[PDB]
RNA sequence: UUUUUUUUUU
RNA sequence: UCAGAGAGGACGGAAACCUCUCGUAGAGCAAAAGGGCAAAAGCUUGCUUGAUCUUGACUUUCAGUACGAGUACAGACCGCGAAAGCGUGGCCUAUCGAUCCUUUUAAUCCUGAUUGUUUCAGGUAAGAGGUGUCAGAAAAGUUACCACAGGGAUAACUGGCUUGUGGCAGCCAAGCGUCCAUAGCGACGUUGCUUUUUGAUCCUUCGAUGUCGGCUCUUCCUAUCAUUGCGAAGCAGAAUUCGCC
RNA sequence: ACUGAUUUCUGCCCAGUGCUCUGAAUGUUAAAUCGUAGUAAUUCGAGUAAGCGCGGGUAAACGGCGGGAGUAACUAUGACUC
RNA sequence: ACCAUCUAGUAGCUGGUUCCUUCCGAAGUUUCCCUCAGGAUAGCUGGAUCUCAGGCAGUUAUAUUCGGUAAAGCUAAUGAUUAGAGGAACCUAUUCUCAAACUUUCAAUGGAUAUGAAGUUGCAGUUUCUUUAGUGAACUGUCAACGUGAAUGCGAGGUCCAAGUGGGCCAUUUUUGGUAAGCAGAACUGGCGCUGUGGGAUGAACCAAACGUGGAGUUAAGGUGCCUAACUUCUCGCUCAUGAGACCCCAUAAAAGGUGUUGGUUGAUAUUGACAGCAAUCAACUAGCCCUGAAAAUGGAUGGCGCUUAAGCGAGAGACCUAUACUCC
RNA sequence: GCUUACGACCAUAUCACGUUGAAUGCACGCCAUCCCGUCCGAUCUGGCAAGUUAAGCAACGUUGAGUCCAGUUAGUACUUGGAUCGGAGACGGCCUGGGAAUCCUGGAUGUUGUAAGCU
RNA sequence: GCCUCGAUAGCUCAGUUGGGAGAGCGUACGACUGAAGAUCGUAAGGUCACCAGUUCGAUCCUGGUUCGGGGCACCA
């Protein structure tokens, strides 16, 4: 069986990028977080301290404490029939902010500004719904300048 | 009579034969585990701040 | 003795080079892997000859010689020893692993069963693929018939099937002889010995006019 | 010999940030200076710059932030002339008067001054701001850069400047001038000497006694700005004073017309042209030759 | 106190 | 700023020390391997004891128990630094221990119940003494004189799968065969067949399938020793060899 | 207790384990006893028998009883030597 | 030794464990144990129900992310490894072949998070935390306004009590040990165990499909010369075998050969008459069927009989037969 | 069009050779009484302003190497799901969807924030 | 097959933590003897079995390879 120590099998995840290495730029640290922002988890193996561990590598969660150097994430973790939300301590340089909130976030900001501004205007409420693509709709093409080309499959060739 | 025959099979089945179960939607609003400075000044600011 | 090659032809195991973790292998029986002119300019062979394999198997080191010294002493003997340039280009790489018993009366006392049955170095095979280029060679035109002659006297040495082409290339270079020809008469084609390098247009013009192309 | 900077060197080749290959920023000092704790969030946290060039004296308040420093205020000693001095602008003294200047500036500024007035009696005591009121001094982390840190440094006179002029800046006595690393005792009397340039006297003096020659040649624009060993001190004083008077910035001028000096960058077409000059004269030099 | 040997014919 | 390289300098040489250039880490970081690190995490050096006191929360194993290890804070007192800052041992991933008992430290502590004082003893809190079978009994053999409950979950004989090993048969021809590869053989290689060898496995049988050999008696298969009919020879014939039905 | 008529013999080893004999032997030794301290429980120390440890004997007591090289006027072997 | 009693001695082991219907319905896996034929523990399961009446999902979309396997690379680092070329080694640019414990680069499947009322905007208070500072952070208010913001499906959540299980086995794909194994060990999923039914002659696992008790109709897989319900049905070819061949798992066959026959590829000669003898021919290949290679012991197996312009092989067409499956009663 | 201080992204910014450099500035530079540190005022530190763009630095040049972007490689390699699919097997193709990377070719050679200043 | 042990002058054997390679016999030189042998006085001598690593330096310490030697190899 395998040993089960802390940073097995982690020789790929934990370490830095091709022509990466070296000292960490500050805008890592120089990044706002709150508690209630969503983070993703990539760990940085050139900081030993306040390590994630490597079930929590590339997962996202939900931060509910900020100290002077870390934050505290309430991670979700499989574990048989049931996801328990984990709390992990990890430091700032292993947190990076999740775009897809934020994200989120805009289209709500805009779906509002939109709606008052049609309501302010006495415009009807227009559509704020995601709808999946639709099929094509009917159209022509002209074959000017654009002949259609006779395609017959090729004979077999020896290729040495 | 080897016996140790270890193996993750029917497990999967297992888990999901009760459906897995999500976290509840009020983990969010303990404060447990928060900074014991910030959660001492939250505790000054609710016991002073006046009703009406 | 040797175990027969049926119990080691097809390719089941991942590679077991020899490294620090793989030690006491024993040589190689192939050491050779170049006959004929070798030291021949890329313009002496021009006809080249290709000897593929239909199987994914393994080609043992025994049988990679054996292939060789018959080729090598019917073109000696046929074409002279300085009409051909023969390149075997499949080195056995591949461990093989024995799991040795004693085959004596009794030897059911001392025998281990399958406990521990991690086995030990045999030999070196060279792990070979559909479309992989056993041997090559290059000749002049007018021996195309003993290449291939050749090719067919050695084929019988190795398992399988092998199936022998005459390439379109110049010799062992890459590109295909009406091309070749076109480049080395323009200028772009510098004589590597066997091969030729590709001499491009970008860099300093100082080393552009010694061959202006 | 094998060649070491190779093709494969190249492509394996890592370049070190910016301003560690200029040697400009020490970024394991930079990262402990400028990173705020993160349950303070956005809250500035503000440092005081200080450099020092061959000809001039630089200091700055700053504050960082993701996408570059936010410098707020910032003082020069080659903007004395308007308080006097001419020459000497380097010293001691001058970088003392600096640092005054750009600390009685900032509190102008924001409007503190008048609530903060500093130390204004030049004793060469350790002075910290005490809080006044409510409103807390401002309150700024020295940056030395690559500076080496000295007992007597002028980095430390224009930290000291800035202090007198009435900003929290952290800070121990130890490595002020007059302070005697061996006994860790410090003299006062000795640091507002040092400030009010009586060093520079002395040398004046010594040089006077010594050769004439020398004295001519190591204070030359002194004697033709009509300093000499018995008024420095008072042209000092007298920067203090105006320093302390007035401290607003200089106005702007206006935005003159450029030009281009510099050689501009072919096009791609003038780079293919020259490509095919050189080609046509290399062959003709070859058929020549 | 210790002190073994001397090829064949002449 | 390392490993190393290049070029110079009395004795000095391939190798002592000095000097200048280049040097992306090719060195070093107590140890195994892997990550990480260049005004450092490496080397030199100054000062120091944060390897200290205290409670909670969390991660790892995981039952989301315990120990061990670790993480981020909070309170105290400190160390270094000019300062921002850093520091609860070792750059990170291993380096370790329950109950009971003994022992030590701590309170100007609690109890000994007939009242008190002092010894003595017992308690509350934190460590140490060890269980390495490491969630932790105190432990030498033999039985062919042997016994019991079971086991085909498990061996020895047959049977079953496999065929490494054993046996038998093919393909290309380097050579042997006075000359001539193929009359007859056939190396180096290589393709198959068989279960009359021995192995591998453990599927059936341990509320029993009587376990070697010989004798006796049937029948069956051929990969043919003899005989019948033939073909080929290094077939002139007693003789002998190969092959076919 | 071992061996096992008669005949002829019964070699070397007391290092190990046994058994046994001397004891001056302060080497180690229990209870008891004696002395010190203490108001007492109690603490500390001294003696302290046999045995063990030191010495001798004993194998018809249990038992045990070696290696490596060179060497002779043909070779081989090795009386002989290390 | 025997007799009585303690004594119905203990047994993690073997055997047995007695009425019918209805509903639900597993596990052979985790951790600890002088533990490995056993327990406790979690998981899987039943029952009792209770609180409510939209937030969930073994599925997708959008957005954002994680990875270093396949492929790719070594003319990029490390480790192997062939050959020469230009300036015996050395340098330069090349070159052949490789890596489970190499990698710049890097998929497909896969993992995670978010997608509004527990939300968005402001106003107006609290704090001993934080800041030079209403500067922030957080909270508070019967504050004011705005109103459901991807698809599809669907009711959701809570507590308690407890059983059996804790020997598994098989299959597609991936995969380690082994020469291999109906061998040993793993990953995902589906099965058998617990399960009948039509088909594969027969079979725990294969193909189809899961089951109250009956009827009519239609089918799945499979089949239609007779066994045997359904055509000696229709069209075009190939095959002669002195025991041919005949339908997933599946019940063995290879290298190498044939001047048997049928199609194709290439290169030549030929009507200035091509090969044989005193009007097409020649040569080398190629791949369908057939033949040789092809030897085992009771007499025997496309399931059997038999079948030869087939009842065989390949491509096809109509119709027809047949489930506990589908529709209706 | 530029210089300096502090930066953000961290080679489109690096490296090699060369040309030019107005003004500010940066830099080299002179001295070593004093503070300060060394075997050594080389570094560090302090006081200065005779001289120079020689170097650094900036801009520019190179059929420059590297780096970056794009095309090609290629609907190729690989791969999800399906078949009572072909083949003795190894394997191969078809249906249904995803879909790369080298060589090679072409192009680009820092962007930008705060503060102060020159033109 | 498994478990151990050793390898050092020409031969037989020590040797240190790791900083010396020794003891005896043998070989060479001189002396005594008429000569040899004994005897006396001198000298030189090892593959530290081979390789890789660990530290300032390894015969030694660690790991692997070659040779030799010893013990076990039992049920039925
Ligand atoms: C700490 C360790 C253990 C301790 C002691 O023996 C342990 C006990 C444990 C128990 O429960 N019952 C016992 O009889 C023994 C002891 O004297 C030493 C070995 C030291």
């Amino acid at each position: 069986t395998n040993s089960k120590g802390l940073r097995r099998g982690t020789r790929y995840m934990f370490a830095r990028d091709f022509r990466k290495h070296g000292v960490e730029h500050l805008s890592t640290y120089y990044t706002q977080y709150k508690r209630g922002d969503l983070v993703d988890i990539k760990t940085n193996g050139a900081f030993q301290k306040g390590m994630p561990f490597k079930a929590y590598h590339g997962r996202t969660g939900r931060i509910f404490n900020v100290t002077r150097g870390a934050v505290g994430i309430i991670v979700n973790k499989r574990v048989r029939g049931n996801i328990l939300p984990k709390r992990i301590n990890i430091r700032i340089e292993h947190i990076k902010p999740s775009k897809c909130r934020t994200d989120f976030l805009n289209r709500v900001k805009s779906n509002d500004e939109k709606r008052k501004a049609a309501k302010s205007a006495g415009q009807p409420v227009p559509a704020l719904k995601r709808l999946p693509v639709a099929p094509r709709g009917a159209h022509t093409v002209t074959t000017q300048n654009n002949e259609p080309e006779l395609l017959a499959p090729l004979r077999f060739e020896i290729v040495a | 009579a080897k016996s140790k025959n270890h193996t993750n099979h029917n497990q999967n089945k297992k888990a999901h034969r009760n459906g897995i179960t999500k976290p509840k939607k009020h983990i969010f609003l303990s404060m447990k585990g928060v900074d014991a400075k910030f959660i001492k000044n939250l505790r000054f600011s609710r016991k002073n701040n006046k009703r009406q | 003795g040797r175990r027969p090659a049926r119990c080691y032809r097809y390719i089941k195991n991942k590679p077991y080079p020899k490294s620090r973790f793989c030690r006491g292998v024993p040589d190689a029986k192939i050491r050779i892997f170049d006959l004929g002119n070798k030291r021949a300019n890329v313009d002496t062979f021009p006809a080249c000859v290709h000897m593929m394999s239909n199987e994914r198997e393994h080609l043992s080191s025994e049988a990679l010689e054996a292939a060789r010294i018959c080729a090598n002493k019917y073109m000696v003997k046929n074409c002279g020893k300085d009409g051909f340039h023969l390149r075997v280009r499949k080195h056995p790489f591949h461990v093989t692993r024995i799991n040795k018993m004693l085959s004596c009366a009794g030897a059911d006392r001392l025998q281990t069963g399958m406990r521990g049955a991690y086995g030990k170095p045999q030999g070196l095979v060279a792990r070979v693929d559909i479309g992989d280029i056993l041997f090559s060679m290059r000749i002049k035109e007018g021996n195309v018939k003993h290449a291939i002659e050749a090719f067919r006297r050695a084929k019988f040495k190795f398992p399988g099937r092998q199936i022998i082409v005459s390439s379109r290339k110049w010799g062992f270079t890459k590109w295909d002889r009406e091309d070749y020809e076109r480049m080395r008469a323009e200028g772009r084609l510098r004589s590597d010995g066997v091969g030729v390098q590709l001499q491009r247009e970008h860099g300093p013009l100082t080393k552009w006019i010694e061959n202006p192309i | 010999v094998k060649v070491i900077k190779n093709k494969a060197y190249f492509k394996r080749y890592q370049v070190k940030l910016r301003r560690r290959r200029e040697g400009k920023t020490d970024y394991y000092a930079r990262k402990r200076l400028t990173v705020q704790d993160k349950n303070k969030y956005n809250t500035p946290k503000y440092r005081l710059i200080v450099r020092i060039t061959n000809k001039d004296v630089v200091a700055q308040l700053a504050y960082s932030k993701i996408e570059g420093d936010v410098v707020v205020a910032s003082a020069y000693s080659h903007e004395l002339p308007r308080y006097g001095l001419k020459v000497g602008l380097t010293n001691y003294a001058a970088a003392y008067a600096t640092g005054l200047l750009l600390a009685r500036r900032h509190l102008k500024t924001i409007g503190l001054d008048s609530t903060y007035k500093g130390h204004e009696e030049l004793t060469g005591e350790d002075y910290n701001v005490e809080e006044e009121g409510d409103r807390a001094p401002f309150k700024a982390v020295l940056d030395i850069g690559l500076a080496r840190t000295t007992t007597g440094s002028k980095i430390f006179a224009v930290m000291k400047g800035v202090a007198d002029g009435g900003i929290n800046v952290p800070h121990s006595e130890s490595r002020f001038f007059g302070f005697d690393q061996e006994s860790k005792e410090y003299n006062a009397e000795a640091h507002r000497d040092r400030i009010l340039g009586k060093h520079v006297a002395d040398y004046m003096t010594y040089l006077k006694e010594e050769d004439e020659d020398r004295y001519k040649r190591q204070f030359s624009k002194f004697l033709a700005a009509g300093l000499n060993a018995d008024n420095l001190v008072a042209t000092y004083q007298k920067v203090h004073s105006a320093i302390r008077a007035d401290a607003s910035p200089a106005a702007k001028k206006a935005a003159k017309p450029s030009k281009r000096h510099t050689a501009k960058r072919l096009t791609y077409d003038e780079r293919k042209q020259r490509v095919a000059d050189k080609k046509a004269l290399l062959l003709q030099l070859k058929e020549q030759q």
